[PDB]
Parts: structure tokens; C-alpha cells; sequence
């Protein structure tokens, strides 16, 4: 199996920003899959 | 054997910048120099800053340019002065048309389409003396001269027309630099050894006995066979003569005369000899070449071998 | 042509199809020069331009004379493009710029070329400066042979005298001139 | 191929000297200058600690990526082996330049200095100049205003 | 890969359907009447 | 090596501000690059925010003696009704011309084959071509023709070119590499007894073999080969310098709306869709 997020939770609150990524049923472990990313696991911005 | 055998990368150098040279009129701009301490090789850092600048800038003085009156001659519409001759030559000696533009009934375009000869535009390029390289289009050699000249390769080929800067073309085939070099290499090795070996020794009554025994065999061998074969011809299809007065200018070069400040400017000048070149083909072997590098190596080993050996070792007792 | 192994040497077919091919696309194999500003007749300012493209060219060579590469392997001429030199190789020699050698090219060892000039050694009690080169890209050691064309200049110290001012406008045609027609005279006035 | 070619080696002028007839052209020429060395100051390899086993670096934008030499792979091409002919140990690659020094008597300095994993194994020094310095800028803030 | 394809970087002529689209947008914004040119234009235009 | 996730810098102190569009940008340059599968930088290089400017939006101007088209490029009233498209993309030197005004510019519209690709930009960090830079195809009411010795054929030249030559070089080189192996063994041994005794009646015996035996055999080969040719139908290709060198449309239209004021995000772009470079000569052939 290949691996994909969930759906990325939206936004925190302004001041510094965070969006945050699971994988609870998509993982690769079960069954011995391949890759489980693309990309940052989780990721941050300035508010402006 | 040899590794890194390429030699050690020489980086770049270039001076300090000089001052920005008095301001070209014409052009309006001003050009700031520098030079080389030692040039890249073998594979070192290029001479990535660019090598010449130039600053827009105000004239202090009229550009002191001329215009071509040329007495009768045609001045087609980029500015060449052509033949008048090739006034309503037919064809199109301006490259602008305006030789032909508006006329009546032209002079006679040649009773044929005919080629012209092979490659013959690389006769018109120029060549960096200096970078063992062609750069420009020097000569037009697609200029027909308003007349219907004509070679023949062979029986087989088409009739060929000679552009007017050409004053001769021989066709032929030769070789003219003729080489074949080849080298052969065999050596061969036979190597073998067989053998055998036998003994027997022998000695309340009591009595012992012993025998052994041995034998082998075995053969070997290497072989190398390397051969090479370097093959370089030299083939001259076409030569050909470039006329020694009135050639006949490319449009790109034309324009790029005709652009340069009456004023000096080494870097404008020098960009003549990036763009065109340095020199031109008065002659020339308009050929082939074919250059061949076989080399080839073969080596090869073997063996066989046997062995046996055998012992035994006895003894009786009674009473 | 090109794909052929060669190990046979040369399949005739090929290379005959290739040759007949040849007539039909040459390149240039050998060749004899003439510098580019001889050309020049029909430009406006041509005498001018050309005077200056020639001056250019004295210090195109100045800066990107290829004598200032390093020693060229297996005797290749050095070549310059203006920001990389890249030697001209000897058939036999091969690699980027003539690296290494065919088996039987070992055999030269002939080794005869140049380095720059020094600067002009100023003039000679005869008003004449000059300057010398030294044959010292990688010396003929083992075999021997001399580096080609005269190893000196002699060139009669000119200098400039008036106030530099631009440059005129000149044509070849021209100066040839000792007589000409009667203007138009607008300004009607009387002549001589 | 004849009738359907492509560009095989190529000559280059820097782009910058193109820009022509448009409104400030004469700004506009050093402006893209000063962005395309800014340009090449973000693109350098030089940002990417270098790739293993003789790849060459690029800089995707704002990330790296390796040019890996053939059938050795991975990001850093540490996985797999090499083909052809080999020199063995670590020729030296460059870290990115020291910003440039203020300037003394019209002229900037800058240094850059193998900080990366330095050349090893009897690999061949890094391919450049240690050291540059430059003319500087006030001619344009004179000059061309 | 024997064609290559850049579209200029703007002063564009449009196809009608989209521009009658567009022309329809609200300038209040409500995602729904936006969603459906992105379901009927796509949401990026190829640009080489 | 351990993956590297990127940083941004801290922002650079915004830019001078932008004349026509009333706003200021600052870059967002990078700290630490993202390296060996660690992420790039999560958002955006450049943020932009309203500005108003001490800077005027510089004007834009035409073509006075020179005719203009569409685009805002100038061209000479000598290739209005040339009959060659002489504005780049938009022909307004075609526009409404008399049949009767109209006249013959060459015999021939055919370039050769990928002449387009000469003036293509290049960008040399990514090593990739870029975008159209130069028009390769200006003809300029002219008939600059040659025929071609390969592919058979006559063609059209622009005064962009400096140089279309026409010569062919096809250089090859081959490497094969081989070897192959094998070998085989064989070990034997043995070792053996026997005894018998009698005493008086009472008498027993006895007799062995220990023997082994033990082979291998292995084989190893490999084939290695490389094949480097390069073709070439025009060997120089030479593009003109800037002085003569005519501009692409929207390329130049980016020169035109190219801010004047250093906005390092508006200078970008023009870089991203046209590269470092122009190709200024080079040979057109194949590898
Ligand atoms: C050209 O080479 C031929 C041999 O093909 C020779 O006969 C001819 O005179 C040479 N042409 C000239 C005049 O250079
Ligand atoms: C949520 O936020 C980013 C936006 O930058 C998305 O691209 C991604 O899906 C992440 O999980
Ligand atoms: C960004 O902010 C800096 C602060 O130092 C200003 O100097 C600059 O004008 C820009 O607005
Ligand atoms: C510095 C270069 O790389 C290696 C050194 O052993 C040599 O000095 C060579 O010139």
C-alpha cells in the first residue's frame, strides 16, 4: 500500500499559523506497502 | 593505469574593470573593459562575470556618418549600392526586391531552376583564427550575379551555378591525406606438470607392513590477442577559389559595418570578431573527412589439474 | 558511415554511399585566410571602419591570443574562444581538449611551440620597439623540432601628436577627386 | 533529423543585454542584471551540501534537487553504483558565498571556501576562486538618474 | 515530445462561455456561483 | 542523510514602491534550502501590500516616424504591406492592403526546420531552453535563401541570424567492455580400518569407511557499453548582437511592464518564462 494524508486541518489561530496531516487508515504498514509521503507531515506561516 | 589524466582545472581571471570609455555619440553609450589574467581550461570555472559592460550615456558630439550616393548604382532599400547592371535584373539581387519592385518586362532569369553548388554558403562564413572555429556569414554566397555559370559533378548529377564570389570550383574525388596504422598483438602460454610416486616398508610372534602412493596432473594456460586499426581519411569532393575584389557582403555583416561608430571603441569593434570572425576561405578543400578508432582488446585464462593420493598400514600378532 | 564499428576496417558500400553523399554536403577540411577588414569596400566610412577594425583586431590578439593557455597535451594548438581555451588535437589525439593518444602516436615526442610575447622592449637606438617570444609551451625534450613563424617584431615606436578630437568619414573611391563639375551655386555670388 | 532538429551546443549572452526600446530600457538593463545575479544567488548549487557519488546539484525553486550519475539513485544519490570509468574519493564542491564586504576604494570583496565536506580520498580541489571582488554600485545611482 | 506549447503571460482573448461566466460572478461573495466556473473553466489556466 | 526541512529568512525591508500599481513587495528569500526529501518552503516567497508611491508609474511610448502595432513594438513604414507578417504576432503591416499594392517579399515562406528554437532564452542552472526571446523570423522584406545539402531543400533566412551555414559533422564514439568467468572444484577423502581376532573356541572382526566428498563452481560476467554520437545540419548558428536582435512580443511586452523600480518579485518573472541567457550561437542538429 501507498500512503496518503487525511484532509489537512484548516488553520490555528492568526500570530503564527499551523495546518496538521495524519495517515490513521491510509499508513503503509499493514500488509508491508511502499512510501508514506510527498510532502511536510506538517506545516507553518506567518499570519501576514 | 591512468586516472584523473585530464589536467588541473585552471579557473578564470579577469582584471579590474577600466574607466567607461569616452561616450559613443552614435550609439549612446559608454563601454567599460577588462582583460584577461588566464583564461578556463580543463574544465575551470568560466569567465561567469561577463566580460564587457556598457552604460547608456549622454553624446558630446554630432554623429559625423555619411550617405552612400554610389554614382548610378542601385541602392536597394536596407542600403547596398548593387550593380546597375541588375537594375530589373529579374531574380532579386537586393534581397529587398527593390531591384525589381516596380518594373516592366525584366532582363532574362536563367532558362532553368538550377542548384547551386554544394555547402557553398560555408565559403561566405568567416573563421576565429584564434577559437579553430567558423563564426558569421561573411560573403552572400547564395548571390547570383544576374548570369546562368554553370559545373557539372558527373554524368549522374544535376547541373550546379556558381555564385559570383566564386572565381573558380573544380569538382573531383581524392584522398589527400591517406592513412591506415594497425598494430596486432598475440601472445600465448602453455604451462604443465604431471607426476607419480609409489613405496612399500616392511618389519609372541609380530609383524607390521606399510605402502603409499601418489599422482597428479595439470595444465594452464593465458592468452592476449589486441589489435587496433586507426584509419583517417582525407577526401576532397569540392575546391574552390574566392574572387580577390567585389565580394559580395552578407545582409547580417552589411548591417553590422555599417552600425559601428566612426569614432573608435575597442569592445563595439571587437564583437565584429564574436559575431563574423576573424578571417575568411580565399580557399579551401570543401571535403570530407572520415577519422577511425578501432581498438581491441582480448585475454584469456585456463586451467586443469588432478591429484591422488594413498596410504595404508598393517600389522599381525600370534601365540 | 559513423556507425560502423570498423573492425572489418572500411565496408566500401558504406563508405562509397557515404563519399557520393559528400558531394552532396562537403565541409570544410583545409583552408587558406585572408583577414575579415580587407573585404570591406561598400560601407559608408568604409577606410574609416576598416582603419579601426584592424587596430580592433591588434588588440583582439592582444587579449584572446591563445599562447596564454596553459601547454597543450600531445602537441595540439590552443584555441581560444575568449573565456576557455581548448586545444586543436593531431590525428592520433583525442579527449577535450587532446588528453590522450592512439598507440602509435606515442612515438612523436616532436614538441616544438610557442608561449606570448614579452611586452614591447622599448626602442631599439634605431627608434624601431620590438618584442620576442620563447618557444616554452611544453618544451621539445625528447624528440626536437622548432615552433613555426619569426620568433621577433620590429615596429617603429609610433605614437600619437594632436588633440584626439573623433574620427572623419572616409571612402575608397573618393579621394581621387582633383577635379569635379561646377556646383549648383545657389548662392549665385561669382566664380574665381 | 535534418528536417526536425534541435539545439546540441550552445554560445551564451547573458539576457540582460537585450533589454531594448521599451520605457527605461537604460535602468531596466542593470536592473535585470542586479535580478539575475539575485536570481543566480537563490538558483546556486552551492545552497545544497552536496550530492554523493559525483552528482551535481540544482536548486528547485526554494529546494534541491540532484543530477545523480547513472544507476546510483536516491535524493542524495547514496543508493546503488556507478558505471564507466571512476577517479574514487570526494572531489571538492563549494558552500555559497560570503555576502559581500563593504566597499573600499570603489571595490566589494566576497569569499567562498570549501565548507562543504572538503575534497578527500585524494579527490580533486574545488573547481573555482576562493575569493572575488567587484566594482561597485554608485555609477548607476549617479549616473543614470 | 515534438511540440512545445507556451501561452503568453497576459493581454489574452477569451473564450465567450468563460467570459459570460465571469460576467455573472458576483462581486458579494458566496462560494457556490464561484465553484461552478472553477467545475466549468477548470482552476488554472495552462500556461507552458 | 538526514532530511532538511527549509527556512525562510526573515523578510527584506519591503522594496521601493511601485509606481502604477501602488504597492510595495518584500521578498522572503531562504534560510536553510530543504534537502535529501525534507520539504520545501510552506507558502510564499514574496507577500505584497498597498503603497502609496513618491514614484510615478513611468509612461509608455510609441513610434512617432516608425509604424506601431497592436503589441506597442515599432517597425519600419518600409515592411508596412511587405506581405511578410513583419509585427511579430498581430500583422498590422498586413492589415487592409490593396492587392494591387501588394507585392512579392521572397519565393519561398519555409525556414529551416526549427529555426524557432535559436532564439529561444536559457536558463543555465536548470540547464533547461526557455521561452521565445529573439523572433527568429523577422525576415525583414527580404529574400536571404540557401539550399540546403541535407534534407534536400530551400529556405528563408531572417536578418536575426548572423550566420545559417549548412555543414554537417557527425562525431561517434563507442565503448564496449566485457568479461566473463568460470570455475570448478572437487574434493574427495577417505578413511577406513578392519581387525579380526581368534582365541582358544571365540573370535570377532570389524571394518570402517569415513569418506567425503565436497564442489563448487561459479560464474560471473558483464557487458558494458556507451554510444555518444552528435549530428549537426547547421554546425554555426549564429544569433546577432543586442543592437540587432528584434524582440518576441510578449517578451517584450514583459520588458514594457518590467516595473523601473527594483520590485526583485516583478523581475522573477521575467527570468522564470525567459531564462539567465539567449543562445548566442550554437549548432542545430541532434544527439
Ligand atoms: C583542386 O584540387 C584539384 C584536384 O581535385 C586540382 O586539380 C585543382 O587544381 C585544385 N584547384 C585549385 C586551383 O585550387
Ligand atoms: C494543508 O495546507 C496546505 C496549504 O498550504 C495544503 O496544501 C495541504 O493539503 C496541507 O495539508
Ligand atoms: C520595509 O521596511 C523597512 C524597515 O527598515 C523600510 O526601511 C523599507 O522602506 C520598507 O518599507
Ligand atoms: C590543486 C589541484 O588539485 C590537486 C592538487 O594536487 C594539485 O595542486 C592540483 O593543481
Amino acid at each position: 500500500i501507498d500512503g496518503k494524508w487525511n484532509c489537512w486541518s484548516n488553520w490555528s489561530s492568526c500570530s503564527g499559523r499551523r495546518k496538521t496531516r495524519q495517515r490513521q487508515c491510509n499508513n503503509p504498514p499493514p500488509q508491508n506497502g511502499g512510501s508514506p509521503c510527498s510532502g511536510p507531515a506538517s506545516e507553518t506561516l506567518d499570519c501576514s | 593505469r591512468e586516472c584523473n589524466w585530464q589536467r588541473c582545472p585552471i579557473n578564470c581571471l579577469l582584471g579590474d574593470f577600466g574607466p567607461w570609455s569616452d561616450c559613443d555619440p552614435c550609439i549612446e553609450k559608454q563601454s567599460k573593459v577588462r582583460s584577461v589574467l588566464r583564461p578556463s581550461q580543463f574544465g575551470g570555472q568560466p569567465c561567469t562575470a561577463p566580460l564587457v559592460a556598457f552604460q547608456p550615456c549622454i553624446p558630446s558630439k554630432l554623429c559625423k556618418i555619411e550617405e552612400a550616393d554610389c554614382k548610378n548604382k542601385f541602392r536597394c532599400d536596407s542600403g547596398r549600392c548593387i550593380a546597375r547592371k541588375l537594375e530589373c535584373n529579374g531574380e532579386n539581387d537586393c534581397g529587398d526586391n527593390s531591384d525589381e519592385r516596380d518594373c516592366g518586362r525584366t532582363k532574362a532569369v536563367c532558362t532553368r531552376k538550377y542548384n547551386p553548388i554544394p555547402s557553398v554558403q560555408l565559403m561566405g562564413n568567416g573563421f576565429h583564427f584564434l577559437a579553430g572555429e567558423p563564426r558569421g556569414e561573411v560573403l552572400d554566397n547564395s548571390f547570383t550575379g544576374g548570369i546562368c555559370k554553370t559545373v557539372k559533378s558527373s554524368r549522374t548529377s544535376n547541373p550546379y551555378r556558381v555564385p559570383a564570389n566564386l572565381e573558380n570550383v573544380g569538382f573531383e574525388v581524392q584522398t589527400a591525406e591517406d592513412d591506415l596504422k594497425t598494430d596486432f598483438y598475440k601472445d600465448l602460454t602453455s604451462l604443465g606438470h604431471n607426476e607419480n610416486q609409489q613405496g612399500s616398508f616392511s618389519s609372541r610372534s609380530e609383524n607390521i607392513n606399510h605402502n603409499s602412493a601418489f599422482k597428479q596432473a595439470i595444465q594452464a594456460s593465458h592468452k592476449k590477442d589486441s589489435s587496433f586499426i586507426r584509419i583517417h581519411k582525407v577526401m576532397k569532393v569540392l575546391n574552390f577559389t574566392t574572387k580577390a575584389k567585389d565580394l559580395h557582403l552578407s545582409d547580417v555583416f552589411l548591417k553590422a559595418l555599417n552600425h559601428l561608430p566612426l569614432e573608435y571603441n575597442s569592445a563595439l569593434y571587437s564583437r565584429i570578431f564574436d559575431d563574423f570572425g576573424t578571417h575568411y576561405f580565399t580557399s579551401g578543400s570543401l571535403g570530407g573527412v572520415y577519422d577511425l578508432l578501432y581498438q581491441f582488446s582480448s585475454e584469456e585464462l585456463k586451467n586443469s589439474g588432478l591429484t591422488e593420493e594413498e596410504a595404508k598400514h598393517c600389522v599381525r600378532i600370534e601365540t | 558511415l559513423a556507425w560502423e564499428k570498423g573492425s572489418s576496417g572500411l565496408e566500401e558500400k558504406t563508405f562509397s554511399e557515404w563519399l557520393e553523399s559528400v558531394k552532396e554536403n562537403p565541409a570544410v577540411i583545409d583552408f587558406e585566410l585572408a583577414p575579415i577588414v580587407d573585404l570591406v569596400r561598400n560601407i559608408p566610412c568604409a577606410v574609416t571602419k576598416r582603419n579601426n577594425l584592424r587596430k580592433a583586431l591588434q588588440e583582439y590578439a592582444a587579449k584572446f591570443d591563445p599562447c596564454q593557455c596553459a601547454p597543450c597535451p600531445n602537441n595540439g594548438r590552443p584555441t581560444l574562444s575568449g573565456t576557455e581555451c581548448l586545444c586543436v588535437c593531431q590525428s592520433g589525439t583525442y579527449g577535450e581538449n587532446c588528453e590522450k593518444q592512439s598507440p602509435d602516436y606515442k612515438s612523436n615526442a616532436v614538441d616544438g611551440q610557442w608561449g606570448c610575447w614579452s611586452s614591447w622592449s622599448t626602442c631599439d637606438a634605431t627608434y624601431k620597439r620590438s618584442r620576442t617570444r620563447e618557444c616554452n609551451n611544453p618544451a621539445p625534450q625528447r624528440g626536437g623540432k622548432r615552433c613555426e613563424g619569426e620568433k621577433r617584431q620590429e615596429e617603429d615606436c609610433t605614437f600619437s601628436i594632436m588633440e584626439n578630437n573623433g574620427q572623419p568619414c572616409i571612402n575608397d573611391d573618393e579621394e581621387m577627386k582633383e577635379v569635379d563639375l561646377p556646383e549648383i551655386e545657389a548662392d549665385s555670388g561669382c566664380p574665381q | 533529423v535534418t528536417n526536425l532538429p534541435q539545439v546540441i551546443k550552445q554560445k551564451l549572452t547573458p539576457l540582460y543585454e537585450l533589454v531594448k526600446e521599451v520605457p527605461c530600457a537604460s535602468v531596466k538593463k542593470l536592473y535585470l542584471k542586479w535580478a539575475l545575479e539575485e536570481y543566480l544567488d537563490e538558483f546556486d548549487p552551492c545552497h545544497c551540501r552536496p550530492c554523493q557519488n559525483g552528482g551535481l546539484a540544482t536548486v528547485e525553486g526554494t529546494h534541491c534537487l540532484c543530477h545523480c550519475k547513472p544507476y546510483t539513485f536516491g535524493a542524495a544519490c547514496e543508493q546503488g553504483v556507478l558505471v564507466g570509468n571512476q577517479a574514487g574519493g570526494v572531489d571538492g564542491g563549494w558552500s555559497c558565498w560570503s555576502s559581500w564586504s563593504p566597499c573600499v576604494q570603489g571595490k566589494k570583496t566576497r569569499s567562498r571556501e570549501c565548507n562543504n565536506p572538503p575534497p578527500s580520498g585524494g579527490g580533486r580541489s574545488c573547481v573555482g576562486e576562493t575569493t572575488e571582488s567587484t566594482q561597485c554600485e554608485d555609477e548607476e545611482l549617479e549616473h543614470l538618474r | 515530445e515534438v511540440a512545445h506549447y507556451k501561452l503568453k503571460p497576459r493581454s489574452l482573448m477569451l473564450h465567450y462561455e468563460f467570459l459570460q461566466r465571469v460576467k455573472r460572478l458576483p462581486l458579494e461573495y458566496s462560494y457556490g456561483e464561484y465553484r461552478d466556473l472553477f467545475r466549468d473553466f477548470g482552476t488554472h489556466y495552462i500556461t507552458e | 542523510s538526514s532530511p532538511v526541512n527549509c527556512q525562510w529568512d526573515f523578510y527584506a525591508p519591503w522594496s521601493e514602491c511601485n509606481g502604477c500599481t501602488k504597492t510595495q513587495t518584500r521578498r522572503r528569500s531562504v534560510a536553510v534550502y530543504g534537502q535529501y526529501g525534507g520539504q520545501p518552503c510552506v507558502g510564499n516567497a514574496f507577500e505584497t501590500q498597498s503603497c502609496e508611491p513618491t514614484r510615478g508609474c513611468p509612461t509608455e511610448e510609441g513610434c512617432g516616424e516608425r509604424f506601431r502595432c497592436f503589441s506597442g513594438q515599432c517597425i519600419s513604414k518600409s515592411l508596412v504591406c511587405n506581405g511578410d507578417s513583419d509585427c511579430d504576432e498581430d500583422s498590422a503591416d498586413e492589415d487592409r492592403c490593396e492587392d494591387s499594392e501588394r507585392r512579392p517579399s521572397c519565393d519561398i515562406d519555409k525556414p529551416p526546420p526549427n529555426i524557432e528554437l535559436t532564439g529561444n532564452g536559457y536558463n543555465e542552472l536548470t540547464g533547461q531552453f526557455r521561452n521565445r526571446v529573439i523572433n527568429t523570423k523577422s525576415f525583414g522584406g527580404q529574400c536571404r535563401k540557401v539550399f540546403s545539402g541535407d534534407g534536400k531543400d530551400f529556405y528563408r533566412l531572417s536578418g536575426n541570424v548572423l550566420s545559417y551555414t549548412f555543414q554537417v559533422k557527425i562525431n561517434n564514439d563507442f565503448n564496449y567492455e566485457f568479461y566473463n568467468s568460470t570455475w570448478s572444484y572437487v574434493k574427495h577423502t577417505s578413511t577406513e580400518h578392519t581387525s579380526s581376532s581368534r582365541k582358544r573356541r571365540s573370535s570377532s572382526s570389524s571394518s570402517r569407511s569415513y569418506t567425503s566428498h565436497t564442489n563448487e563452481i561459479h560464474k560471473g560476467k558483464s557487458y558494458q557499453l556507451l554510444v555518444v554520437e552528435n549530428t549537426v545540419e547547421v554546425a554555426q548558428f549564429i544569433n546577432n548582437n543586442p543592437e540587432f536582435l528584434q524582440l518576441a512580443e510578449p517578451f517584450w511586452k514583459e520588458l514594457s511592464h518590467l516595473p523601473s523600480l527594483y520590485d526583485y518579485s516583478a523581475y522573477r518573472r521575467l527570468i522564470d518564462q525567459y531564462g539567465t541567457h539567449y543562445l548566442q550561437s550554437g549548432s542545430l542538429g541532434g544527439e
